[PDB]
RNA sequence: AGUCUUGGAGGUAGAGCACUGAUUGGACUAGAAUUCAGUCAAACUCCGAAUGCCAAUGACU
RNA sequence: GGGCGGUCGCCUCCUAAAAGGUAACGGAGGCGCCCAAAGGUUCCCUCAGAAUGGUUGGAAAUCAUUCGCAGAGUGUAAAGGCACAAGGGAGCUUGACUGCGAGACCUACAAGUCGAGCAGGGACGAAAGUCGGGCUUAGUGAUCCGGUGGUUCCGCAUGGAAGGGCCAUCGCUCAACGGAUAAAAGCUACCCCGGG
RNA sequence: UGGUGGCGAUAGCGAAGAGGUCACACCCGUUCCCAUACCGAACACGGAAGUUAAGCUCUUCAGCGCCGAUGGUAGUCGGGGGUUUCCCCCUGUGAGAGUAGGACGCCGCCAA
């Protein structure tokens, strides 16, 4: 179904990407109410920054993520597609947390 | 029927635990039998071999599939 | 077939090749005084064994005192190895 | 403790590998006598060459 | 170099069978695809063995 | 035993005794290439055959349904490999690149093989990153000699030119493939002669 | 309860119960962002009437698959011996098949 298929996404960009030397990955959750995001690693699994709300306009509370991330703030993260197409909500939420001081 | 072609040279390249040089050559193979591990790339002929000095180990993925990985010394 | 039969022949040979005589700019550190340092008194001594074409003063070593030095030519860094020591470079 | 060796023997006819062990053992004539002290590393080519050299613990 | 200590391969016949095959026993029954399984495999493969050589790190000689 | 025939390079298996290497006039097969796309990249994609419903329709070309762990496919022959796909479908492109290269593999040498990483410039994607030809291994040749170009060096008393050097590039079935010369048939025995 | 994980399906498939204030899913359309060898089916998209019937979750089954001994074997690595198109002893490590049995999961990380 449509969860098994953004899964197998997912890993396919997975087996290509992984980055978590201390420049973690940031995944992105979209379900059919709100949208969920994941900063994570890969042997580690620390969620340094995790965001979430609970169109765009929670793309204002997805920026967020950045804005959570404003504690930290200490190497770049590799975005993570997941099984979404850069087109829509997931592409206006990378742009927004890269203003806020994330390099990516 | 008795033209043979000479046999490519094919096999192991190093051992377990053994000071590997980065870029030395390793397991060199047609296909695909023996899948890559931790610090190692591959070739034009699909051959394995190591990119940073360190040593060397051996290990498996699933049921029935051994990758090689480079420890750093 | 042979190795050296194999390797293809180099370019080509100049006619007149101009080799001047070279000695170490440690030549003259031990000599008497840095004075008319002409190339038949190097010559003489012997420093030099043969006087060719020209007398070139190469920049390897260290220099001492102030000497005239006459040559043909002059690399570059032994140019200034005199010209710090207090010696003239008279081509 | 020690442990006394001695061949009963000889090299002449045996394989290549066997006369090389009880060269480092120390042996070199027939009949001959070494003291060693007890190990896993020396009882173990005791194992590869047992028809050549009769052991003698003290 | 020698031995033991530990982790690092190879499918050789001990072999039997999913795949390929030699087959036929029986087929399914249009005796060609294929059904329950007996056979044999130098060019058949889901399994692990006896020495060596690759090392390794120690021991002893 | 000399004669008749074949074979003389390269690739995969079989002998070749479970890996480097390994013989026989031992057993099987392939090749002197192809393709700007069967290529690079970005993103999606699962398959063959069984079993029903008929307009052509055959025991069979298509057609929508229940299914399938690979019974499919991958320019080419095999084996090794592969459906987190290398295998399908499109977007978009020419990295089928210039100078190189720490090192290693192979082993008499000559060659041959893989290569992280760096620079110059790009392609592709938001990005990370990937790209120095095709899933891997075959599809090629010496020096020598002449040919077409880019040019600086040199150019014989001085300037030129002539001619050669130095880079790009052509001509080899040399096929008895590490290539005796550009060139080359039998012949005869009472035979000359070193040998069984 | 969700997210992303870690371990060689002991994870699996199969069969039956539980369900959902929240979680998550279906469900409502295409206004554009973006869509189809054809299509709002999918990808998008913007919305909360809702059944949970499924997906997912909690709980059971040895149905299938998987994992797996112990012991004995066999062939041999030393060494020995006979009748040798071979056979037999002694110290040596010891399988496969087969059964007892394992088992319808464990172990992190946050979030609510």
């Amino acid at each position: 179904s449509k969860n098994a298929a953004r899964l197998k996404r997912h890993a396919r960009v997975r087996a290509k990407l992984s980055g978590t030397a201390e420049r973690p990955r940031l995944n992105v959750f979209r379900s059919n109410k709100h949208i969920y995001a994941q900063i994570i690693d890969d042997v580690n699994g620390v969620t340094l920054a995790s965001a979430s709300t609970l169109t765009s306009a929670a793309t204002k509370v997805g920026e967020l993520v950045a804005k959570r991330a404003a504690e930290k703030g200490i190497s770049d993260v590799v975005f993570d597609r997941g099984g979404y197409l850069y087109h829509g909500r997931v592409k206006a939420l990378a742009d927004a947390a890269r203003e806020a001081g994330l390099k990516f | 029927n008795g033209r043979d072609s000479e046999a490519k040279r094919l096999g192991a390249k190093r051992a377990d635990g053994q000071f590997v040089t980065g870029g030395s050559i390793l397991y060199r193979q047609r296909g695909t039998k023996i899948y890559p591990g931790e610090n190692v790339g591959r070739g034009g002929d699909d051959t394995l071999f190591a990119k940073i000095d360190g040593t060397v180990k051996f290990e498996r993925f699933g049921r029935d599939r051994k990758k090689v990985s480079v420890y750093p010394v | 077939m042979p190795l050296f039969q194999r390797l293809p022949k180099r370019g080509f040979t100049n006619i007149n090749r101009k080799e001047y005589a070279v000695v170490n700019l440690d030549k003259l550190n031990g000599f008497a005084e840095g004075t008319e340092v002409t190339p038949e008194l190097l010559l003489e001594t012997g420093v030099i064994s043969k006087l060719n074409a020209g007398v070139k003063i190469l920049g390897n070593g260290k220099l001492e005192k102030k000497l005239t030095v006459k040559a043909n030519k002059f690399s570059a860094s032994a140019k200034e190895a005199v010209e710090a020591a207090g010696g003239t470079a008279e081509v | 403790a020690k442990l006394e060796i001695t061949l009963k023997r000889s090299v002449i006819g045996r394989p290549e590998d066997q006369r090389v062990t009880v060269r480092t053992l120390g042996l070199k004539k027939t009949n001959q006598t070494v003291v060693h002290e007890d190990n896993a590393a020396i009882r173990g080519m005791i194992n590869k060459v047992s028809h050549l050299v009769s052991v003698k613990e003290q």
